[PDB]
RNA sequence: CUUUUGUAUAAUGGGUCAGCGACUUAUAUUCUGUAGCAAGGUUAACCGAAUAGGGGAGCCGAAGGGAAACCGAGUCUUAA
RNA sequence: GAGGACCGAACCGACUAAUGUUGAAAAAUUAGCGGAUGACUUGUGGCUGGGGGUGAAAGGCCAAUCAAACCGGGAGAUAG
RNA sequence: UUAUUAAAAACACAGCACUGUGCAAACACGAAAGUGGACGUAUACGGUGUGACGCCUGCCCGGUGCCGGAAGGUUAAUUG
RNA sequence: UUCCUUGUCGGGUAAGUUCCGACCUGCACGAAUGGCGUAAUGAUGGCCAGGCUGUCUCCACCCGAGACUCAGUGAAAUUGAACUCGCUGUGAAGAUGCAGUGUACCCGCGGCAAGACGGAAAGACCCCGUGAACCUUUACUAUAGCUUGACACUGAACAUU
RNA sequence: UUUAAUGUUUGAUGUUCUAACGUUGACCCGUAAUCCGGGUUGCGGACAGUGUCUGGUGGGUAGUUUGACUGGGGCGGUCUCCUCCUAAAGAGUAACGGAGGAGCACGAAGGUUGGCUAAUCCUGGUCGGACAUCAGGAGGUUAGUGCAAUGGCAUAAGCCAGCUUGACUGCGAGCGUGACGGCGCGAGCAGGUGCGAAAGCAGGUCAUAGUGAUCCGGUGGUUCUGAAUGGAAGGGCCAUCG
């Protein structure tokens, strides 16, 4: 970043923003994620116990991303309204 | 009492030639008054700087009755 | 470098204002004017206040 | 040992998706009554770095 | 030979010979080549008559936008 | 029979000149020179130690070393 | 007195002056104990300047320093 | 201590930018960072005179120690390589080495120092380095020391209010 | 209504006192010892002195700083911005080259609608003059423009009046100019507004100088965040200040 002594640009510029320590724990999946799952019904733990997301992930939303061709119950997830349709669409249910 | 002072030059003069195809609001000529004056489908910015109002070609034309240099754009 | 800069705080509710330079010495009277205020979004009067 | 990544250039440079990295415009701190509101408008969204620039900020953010 | 705009230079260095004498190593990171596998790839410590096998804790990638909550193939901006 | 008295050897010193300057010698020799009972000189032993000592003071001297000794270490300091 | 290019008009000096110091002295060396000053006591001791002797040493207290003053202004920790 | 300056006048000399005496126009003396005198003293500074002389005019001879030759022993600095001339020109601008031209048989020995930008010491001058050291101060920031107050070690009685 | 004086808390000091503490006073013992300790006593005495905290002083000592350009360095001058020339008819272009300016001003000197047109001189005319105001002619911008220069300006961008706040908020096709940070121009769109009968014009001023990154911090706002949870602190975002 030396720039032979002229103010260097990490330097001239400001800061902005903050860091959110709930990005940390928050984490998305795919659709073609839900079929790595065992049992069919996906949470939290289940999620986990299928190295998905993180241990310490609390908060999972899944997108439209990928494809979904089993019935799978989607429970205690947010789920955007793209991927909603798409697994109502292969049978799934959704349920807070 | 002493010189050595002078200001950073600022770039002034025509942008676009005649008969060049521009975009609007393509800037056809920097100046300090007006030696150029807006003709058709040209307007004349705060500092006088002469911008096109449509797409075209530029035109150079001198009328009226002072003999003036006007700038317009052959819409095509 | 004698004139102050100031604000001119909205007549209305929010606490919008602009802000501005004044010559205190010649012009002692409180400025006023009519003034978009984008948070009600309307043309209120804006009366001046300490920056 | 790990590169140690210019904490500094990390709180003023965010990556963005095909790689560039988005920042903050200068200006836009203090003295702005004097100041156009054209001009301050235009200073509020974030910009990308310069091509020129990019070879300064991913030395200092290795892991960004 | 070096250094220089420029050296037969009266600028530098060497009396000669023989031996020695200067871009390395470690760990990270990026790019190129090459090999394996491929929407996946790969394990670390450690276990282990141990270069095998086990170990997938993790790391990188398949989604981004936003300061953030959040939304999500969109998102932010804005009353729009 | 007084004297930081006089002349002048030893002794202590070092004013001038020549020589020497890869010397006989990392400070001397030769011829002259100053003090020579005193604030004199000398032997033996002791004490003061490095930002410290000591200095009738020249930044002098402190082991051929001094505007901060020597030796080892930080140490392959750093050297646009 | 500049050991080893300077011996001098430089340093010292007797004398003079100012100033500090009442003794567990000032002061100095010491984290301290202590020691020197001194087994001394203001006719003493320390510091500073001047430098035998002779004739002398004029004016300025605004600046800086030092000494004295304590009314007033300002002002620390503390207090809350 | 005086820049102008070899000030001016006087003395000394045939001739004196020095010296001595005076003048005052003190660039920019001055009274204990002392002023002005001062006998004696000084390997102290300046100047004059007598004596004396190879200091000199202007060198001559002589006596010794080297130098020189023979025998023995036997260094050193330096050194890109050399078959290592003059001149004029040229050229990183002062040539043994280039051009032109002149001169010159090969090799010693004793001498002399004009050149080899001769040898010696990575210029002490000068500049530079966001080098160093030590020194100074009303540079900055600290700090030992000195000093002020509060609290603690630290109590009682009583006035004064 | 008021006044005095005995009783109390905290101070404000002082004159006593002794018991802490001091004693480099005397004497005794350890002890055949000018150290030290204990004892007796005297004299001081809550002072002195020491610790923590604190103001002052502090080249006694320490760590450091003390710019660059430059026809060598120093001295002098200069360092950012604007205008003209040098600059070779696009842009750009150096010198300790030649000449000048800026570090503001203005709620009208901004917006709009309506209107208006100078300088100078001549002639005539109370005070009145070379020069005041009046009238006429000439003249044709030689004037004017908040300020340097240049380029502009009559449709005036110059001058006057009416009404006003567009010196609006969110944006912005597309360009210009910079190594970059940046800087500049901008039709049009949305919201709301002014002037005008209306077409329209207005996102400051004839244009080009009037300026300072980031950090840190302040003030206002904020359907952002809030380290168990609810808050808060703090942070972010927006506006703005040093
Ligand atoms: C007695 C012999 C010593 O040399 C001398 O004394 C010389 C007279 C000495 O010069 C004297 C006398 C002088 C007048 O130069 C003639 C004076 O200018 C110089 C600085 O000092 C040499 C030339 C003197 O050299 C001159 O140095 C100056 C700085 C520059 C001269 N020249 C390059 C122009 C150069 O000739 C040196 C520097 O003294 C020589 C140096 C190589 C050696 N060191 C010196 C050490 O003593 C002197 C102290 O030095 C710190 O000793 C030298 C060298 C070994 C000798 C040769 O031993």
């Amino acid at each position: 970043g030396f720039e032979g002594g002229q103010m260097p640009l990490y330097r001239r510029l400001p800061k902005f923003g903050f860091t959110s320590r709930k990005a940390a724990i928050t984490a998305e999946i795919r659709l073609s994620d839900l079929a790595k799952v065992e049992g069919g019904v996906v949470d939290l733990n289940t999620l986990k116990a299928a190295n998905i997301i993180g241990i310490q992930i609390e908060f999972a939303k899944v997108i439209l991303a990928g494809e979904v061709t089993t019935p799978v119950t989607v429970r205690g997830l947010r789920v955007t309204k793209g991927a909603r349709a798409a697994i109502e669409a292969a049978g799934g249910k959704i349920e807070e | 009492t002493r010189n050595g002072r002078d200001s950073e030059a600022k770039r002034l003069g025509v942008k676009r030639f005649g008969g060049e195809s521009v975009l609007a609001g393509s800037i056809i000529v920097r100046q300090r008054g007006t030696k150029f004056h807006a003709g058709a489908n040209v307007g004349c910015g705060r500092d006088h700087t002469l911008f096109a109002k449509a797409d075209g070609k530029v035109k150079f034309e001198v009328k009226g009755p002072k003999n003036r240099k006007f700038i317009s754009i052959e819409a095509e | 470098g004698i004139r102050e800069k100031i604000k001119l705080v909205s007549s209305a509710g929010t606490g919008h204002f602009y802000t501005t330079t004044k010559n205190k010495r010649t012009k002692p009277e409180k400025l006023e004017l009519k003034k978009f205020d984008p948070v009600v979004r309307q043309h209120v009067i804006y009366k001046e206040a300490k920056i | 040992p790990k590169i140690k990544t210019v904490r500094g250039a990390a709180k003023r440079f965010k990556k963005t998706g095909k790689g560039g990295f988005k920042h903050k415009h200068a200006n836009l701190r203090h003295i702005l009554t004097k100041k156009a509101t054209k001009r301050k408008r235009h200073l509020r969204p974030k910009a990308m770095v310069s091509k020129g620039d990019l070879g300064l900020v991913i030395a200092c953010l290795p892991y960004a």
